[PDB]
């Protein structure tokens, strides 16, 4: 399942990606334009190899710093008030982590709810 | 101060001066989480260097009792575990886990020895304390701006440096990996005694480094050019020459032969470097190598780390580990910090207000303000 999910994420355009990150209340940023202008210089000096105009053409996301460990640790993303401002490869990893947690929990619950299904002969030859 | 007099004074202090009420307010964190104070680890160091850990207590009364009974020379606060440390023998193997602890930093003057000229080892003087004065500002600002930690208690270590306790609920739930990330983010001066150039900034200055250099600049002229006199003679400015590319070194030497003041030598060095552009950050690298705090990532990485308790008594200086008010930082003097002997003399010169008659009072007041802020945050939330 994880493999499949990763592939599908790899095929998502940035817009679609953000849509997904919103629909599931993952809330990984998206900063406003006004706040972006507010921290323009900080953002410019935060992201490596980002040009002024090209930066104007890009939108960042706000994430709790506990999820950007690999970025913060070498100081390649600006931190302000406990949130990192991450531009538009690693994110899939965090998403997958969440997914895996959830899925494991779900499987446990399903194994806990097995007796109700074994009585349905129709579905026993298949599932078993 | 006579350290043979330590065993005489320790009980009285622990009986009539150690602020137990506020101490319990702190470590109990408003009772919100059950077993929070009851699962806290303490460790005691008694006479003749006898060390005990996995000490836990039921409430303030038990703590006051067992402490007044043991009369420990050192008190260290540790993690909050999954169960009570006192019963760690009873917990099934692997089920005894450190779960929460304040995020702590230890800055020790001894780690600055290769770059200070006034003192060495455990000696400190007014000429070198400005380094600590810089650190507290450089670090605390980050902790208040980059990470958003709101409840930060700075404490004098008693002799060589300062500790910081970051006690926000978020900061207490940080994993080991998150702590290591925080430590590495704040850490710039990397390397041991075998490396000469310990700071290599990239072409782009990360905003954090810009703000740390801005903080450094305000103090640099007084600390390095006036007090430390890092360019007094050849034996010292040879180091700074050793920290810059050889190409201009000769050009500098002759100039340093015609300069009478280290401020003049700094002006000359800055001008020469500016004339010489990828090296435009070299002066900043020198300033950082002489001013930026050094952090032992092992102190802050591990959850199970036992750090000197506030209001402890230093076994050698006798000074009290007193909180430092951030606003009045520039007025802080590590040599005027009350010693245990002074506060016992004050105590035997006149129930819950006895400490208000000693020189310890304003520091307990700062601690009380910090705890009031924590209580406001616990309520408002
Ligand atoms: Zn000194």
């Amino acid at each position: 399942e994880m493999d499949l999910f990763k592939f599908r994420f790899g095929l998502l355009t940035k817009e679609s990606v953000q849509e997904f990150l919103k629909l599931n209340d993952l809330q990984y940023v998206a900063i406003s334009e006004d706040e972006k202008n507010m921290h323009k210089e900080d953002l410019m000096n935060s992201s490596f190899g980002l040009s002024l105009t090209k930066m104007e053409d890009t939108e960042f996301y706000k994430v709790p710093f506990q999820a950007a460990l690999d970025l913060v640790r070498p100081r390649k993303v600006f931190l302000w008030r406990g949130f990192a401002f991450i531009p538009h490869k690693d994110i899939v990893s965090i998403v997958l982590n969440d997914f895996r947690a959830k899925l494991s929990k779900a499987l446990a619950l399903s194994a806990r709810s097995l007796p109700v299904v074994q009585s349905d002969e129709r579905l026993q030859p298949l599932l078993n | 101060y006579d350290p043979a007099s330590l065993p005489d004074v320790l009980p009285l202090y622990y009986r009539r001066l150690f602020p137990f009420y506020q101490y319990f307010r702190w470590l109990n964190y408003g009772g919100v989480v059950k077993n929070y104070f009851q699962h806290r680890e303490f460790s005691f160091t008694l006479k003749d260097d006898v060390y005990v850990r996995y000490q836990s207590f039921n409430n303030q009364s038990e703590l006051e009792k067992e402490m007044q009974k043991m009369c420990p020379y050192k008190i260290d606060i540790g993690a909050v575990y999954s169960h009570r440390p006192s019963l760690h023998n009873t917990v099934k193997s692997g089920t005894f886990q450190a779960q929460e602890k304040e995020l702590v930093f230890d800055i020790d003057m001894t780690d600055y020895d290769d770059v200070r000229r006034c003192c060495s080892s455990a000696d400190i003087c007014p000429k070198c304390w400005t380094l600590m004065t810089i650190a507290v500002r450089i670090l605390d600002r980050a902790l208040a701006e980059d990470f958003g930690f709101k409840h930060r208690l700075w404490v004098y270590s008693g002799r060589r440096g300062v500790h910081c306790w970051v006690c926000d609920d978020s900061a207490r739930k940080l994993s080991q990996a998150e702590r290591s990330a925080v430590a590495e983010y704040l850490s710039v001066v990397k390397g041991g005694e075998e490396t000469i150039k310990k700071v290599q900034l990239p072409e782009t200055i990360h905003p954090f480094i810009g703000k740390s250099l801005k903080m450094v600049e305000r103090y640099f002229e007084k600390y390095a050019l006036v007090d430390q006199d890092i360019l007094e003679n050849k034996q010292c400015w040879d180091k700074v020459i050793a920290l810059v590319p050889e190409v201009a070194r000769e050009s500098l030497l002759r100039e340093f032969s015609k300069a009478r003041s280290s401020v003049e030598r700094w002006d000359k060095l800055s001008s020469c470097l500016e004339a010489t552009r990828r090296y435009s950050n070299i002066p900043k690298e020198i300033m950082l190598q002489f001013c930026y705090p050094r952090l032992d990532v092992n102190v802050s990485k591990g959850l199970n780390h036992l750090l000197k308790s506030p209001f402890s008594v230093h076994p050698k200086t006798g000074r009290i580990s007193v909180p430092i008010d951030c606003k009045k930082l520039d007025q802080f003097d590590p040599f005027s910090v009350p010693t245990i002997s002074l506060i016992c003399s004050e105590l035997d010169n006149v129930r819950t207000r006895d400490y208000k008659r000693t020189s310890l009072a304003p520091y307990i007041k700062v601690f009380e303000q910090f705890l009031d802020k924590l209580d406001q945050s616990r309520k408002g939330e």
